[PDB]
Formats: C-alpha cells, structure tokens, sequence
C-alpha cells in the first residue's frame, strides 16, 4: 500500500556538497519523505514516497532538472525482489498470478505481459515485498512443480532481467571511451557495391539468415515436442 | 532539452461520457498547457489528445487515470506508437544520438534509444521511433535490401517492426475471454503437483522439454559464435591487403 519498493526513486548525478536535508527539500512537495539514503561519495541517493502516483510525478518533474551544474537523473530504483514467470497459460490473469504467488510472501505487483492485441505473451512479472519471499518463490518453483491452471504446464520462475529502454546510453557518456570516438570516425552509411564493406556485409546478412533459419527450427522442434507430450498424456490418463 | 508534440506525449482517453465535446476535453487537460492533435470518437466513448511535452503527458496520465466524470471512471493511457522500430545487431560502441543521426536519413526521428542492462552495458537491441509511418516503412525496406552500417566496422544492422508489449496494464481478469478453455483451465486452483500423481509426471515432462529447448537454443548460440569468429578473422586478415 504506502511506501513500497515501487515508490523508491533513484537520483544520480548529485552535487558534491549534497546534504540529507537538501535532498529531502527536492521532494518536499510530494508529501512526507520515506526512507532516504545517500551515497555522498558516488553522488547518488534513494528516496521512498507515499505512493507510486507521487513517485511518478516526482520522476516526471525532475528527470532532467539541473541542480548546481549537474543534470540530475531520476529513475525508479531497481526492484531487488522482482521475478520473471514464463510458460503461463493464456488464461492466467494479473489477479490469478498475484493470488498464486501470494503463498510465498506479500506481493507488491503481479502483471501478465500482453501483446499489441491484449493476448497473454505467456510471460509475467512478480514483484515481492521482500527479497527472501522472492527467493522462496524461486526455490520452490524450481525444486518442485507449480501449476496455476488445470493443464499441468509448470510456471518457469527465474530472477527478472532488468533492461533500460528510456534513459539508454547517451553520447555524453559513450564518448568517454576513446574507442567510441575511433569507431565514429566513419559516418553511418549504406555499404556501396564493389567495396570491402559490401563484400563482407553480404556475408553478415547470410550468417544472420542462417541464425534465423536455426532459431525458427528450434521453436518448431519445441512445438512438435509439446504436441507429442500432450498426445502421450491423453493416452496415459486412461491408465 | 526535449522535442514537442511528439507521439510519446499523445494520450488515449477512454470511458468518456457520450455527450463529450472537443472543448470539454480541452478544458479537462487545461492544467497541462496547450494541446495539439485532439481526436474524439462520437460513439464508443474514446479519443486522443497530444500534449506539448512527455513530462506533461506523464503528469496528466497519473493525475487523471481513474478520475470519475459523469458517472464513468476515465481511462488515461499512453497511445501506441504507429512508427516504432526495433534495431538489433547493433555495433559495440553505440549511442542514442548515433541512432538518431543514422535513422534521420529515412525521416524525422522523434526518439532513438540504445537498450542497456542494469550495468549500463548495451543489450544489442535499440528502439527507433519516427514521426510518421511512411518514414518507418522506408527505414524497414532500405535496411533489409541494403546493408546499413553505423560505425567504421562494416557490420549491418537488423531493422524489424517493433513488437509492442504492455507490462503495465497487462491482462486484467475482467478482460480475459471467458470461453470453454478458460473455464476448463480454471477448474483447478494454483497448486504444487504431488509427486507420483498424473499432473506431476506431465509437469516434469514439460520441465524436461523447457530445459531441452534451452539446451537447443544454447547450441544455436555456439554455432553462430563459431561462424561469426571465423568471419571476423577473415575480415581482419583481408585488411592487411591493397
Ligand atoms: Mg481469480
Ligand atoms: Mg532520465
């Protein structure tokens, strides 16, 4: 409900002379501050807010606000107790996923990822209130077999791989490596026919085509195996 | 520094009253500065509104997401991007700005991002969002027929249409199609299968297939790494010439 790990905001690029009260004053308008931590050395800190709604407005209002020469970086703090669940039946909802995993501990959020048409992608995310609850959920679903629907397809729990697709890798940071500048010596272009570039870029296209051919064959192999399994079980059910 | 009236600051507003007007909706988002493109579907009770900046749209979304109006509770969410592309096989040493510069040859790029992991290292994939669909179609077509190189190293990028996934609203129970398969799947509640039971055998055999698929995918990774390293050596050897 209040001050969850989903309300924790990370703030990077903080000035050298930053104080605990100074950092709290930045988020003064978003009600009472929660857990505030500052690594004065590495120039970053964390702050919990009452609600995810307040935290979202604070992130929006400060994501690139300048503070004493520095362009602050405000993002939601990385969830320590977030899990990825896969092999879900297309009939498992966010609510069913939450009910199911609640037996491992308290749940902050459980979502079933959907495609551009609202159909279950077979994958979901379960964010727990505590890291030992997420560890309990991961251990038990790997050791044993956890089923959410009548069909005996076990949920595949793994720790969630967190990827950033909002801030990314800006040029100001990438150009710190002199190898980036060496690589940018040639501008983005289309490989012209009859050059060293055209000859070898065609070989990369053939290699990429082969990678596609192989990955498509693996999913075909898995499909016929899941069908064969489904057929062998219908015959074994009748004892 | 930001870009104004982009598709990323365009909001979808659903569950509106049937008698809603363009002026009525403009007054709803009055707090969030001026609005641009304003669309309203007479029936069905939905529309679009484009705000000046993404930060303003982010605030309007949280402040009005479930605000009740004329008995109905509104639904405010970010509209889907019509000209979004996913770019894979990116070079080592790449940036958001390099992608913005590279893809700007096909049309107006609203945003370009290099997807990075928890350690700030690129994942090999990127996102390129154009102002309009024809610019995205041009990029898709030219990059498949030709070899688009971004940096000195002659490695062409792979440009594919964006597979848009929603990990925020997801699949709520109210939205699930309550068909025969649904009711069959819901006969049994989430549980651990008992050893020696029919479900246990079936599930263990399913786990075996999931593990076998991972081993088969790891084998493809080995084949492509082996072939890639053979080509990379040949490229390095050929540079010693002419
Ligand atoms: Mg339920
Ligand atoms: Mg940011």
């Amino acid at each position: 409900k209040t001050y969850t790990q989903r309300c924790r905001l990370f703030v990077g690029n903080l000035p050298a002379d930053i104080t605990e009260d100074e950092f709290k004053r930045l988020f003064a308008k978003y009600g009472e501050p929660g857990e505030v931590f500052i690594n004065k050395g590495k120039g970053f800190g964390f702050i919990k807010l009452e609600s995810r709604a307040l935290a979202e407005i604070a992130k929006a209002e400060l994501d690139d606000t300048p503070m004493r020469g520095r362009q602050l970086r405000v993002r939601f703090a990385t969830h320590a107790a977030a899990l990825s669940v896969r092999n879900l039946s297309p009939y498992v909802s966010n609510e069913l996923l939450e009910e199911a995993f609640s037996q491992f501990g308290p749940i902050e959020r459980a979502v079933v990822i959907v495609d551009d048409r609202g159909r279950s992608t077979g994958k979901g995310i379960v964010e727990f209130a505590s890291k030992p609850a997420a560890r309990k959920a991961f251990e038990r679903c790997s050791e044993g077999v956890f089923l959410l629907t009548t069909t005996p397809r076990p949920v595949i729990v793994e720790p969630l791989e967190q990827l950033d697709d909002e801030d990314g890798l800006p040029e100001k940071l990438a150009q710190k490596n002199p190898m980036y500048q060496k690589e940018r010596e040639t501008p983005p272009r289309f490989a012209q026919h009859g050059t060293f570039e055209y000859e070898y870029s065609q070989r990369w296209k053939s290699l990429d085509e082969m990678e596609k051919q192989q990955r498509e064959q693996v999913e075909k192999n898995m499909k016929d195996a899941k069908d064969k399994l489904e057929s062998e079980m219908e015959d074994a059910y009748h004892e | 520094g930001e870009k104004t009236f982009t598709q990323r600051s365009r909001l979808f507003v659903g569950n509106l009253p049937p008698d809603i007007t363009e002026e009525e909706m403009r007054k709803l988002f009055e707090k969030y500065g001026k609005a641009g493109e304003v669309f309203i579907h007479k029936d069905k009770g939905f529309g679009f509104i484009r705000l000046e900046t993404r930060t303003l749209a982010e605030i309007a979304k949280v402040e009005l997401d479930n605000m009740p109006l004329r008995g109905k509770q509104l639904r405010v969410r970010f509209a889907c991007h019509s000209a979004s592309l996913t770019v894979r096989n990116l070079p080592q040493y790449v940036s958001n700005e390099l992608l913005e510069e590279a893809f700007s040859v096909f049309g107006q790029v609203e945003r370009a991002v290099v997807i990075v992991d928890d350690r700030g290292r690129p994942s090999g994939k990127g996102i390129v969002e154009f102002s309009g669909k024809p610019a995205a179609r041009k990029a898709l077509d030219r990059c498949s027929e030709g070899s688009f190189l971004l940096t000195t190293f002659p490695r062409p990028v792979t440009v594919e249409p964006m597979d848009q996934l929603d990990d925020e609203e997801g699949l709520p129970e109210k939205l699930v199609i309550k068909n025969q398969q649904f009711h069959k799947e819901r006969e049994q509640p989430p549980r651990f299968a008992q050893p020696g039971s029919f479900e246990y055998e079936y599930a263990m055999r399913w786990k075996a297939l999931i593990e076998m698929e991972k081993q088969q995918q790891d084998q493809v990774d080995r084949n492509i790494k082996e072939a890639r390293e053979k080509l990379e050596m040949e490229m390095e050897a050929a540079r010693h010439e002419h």
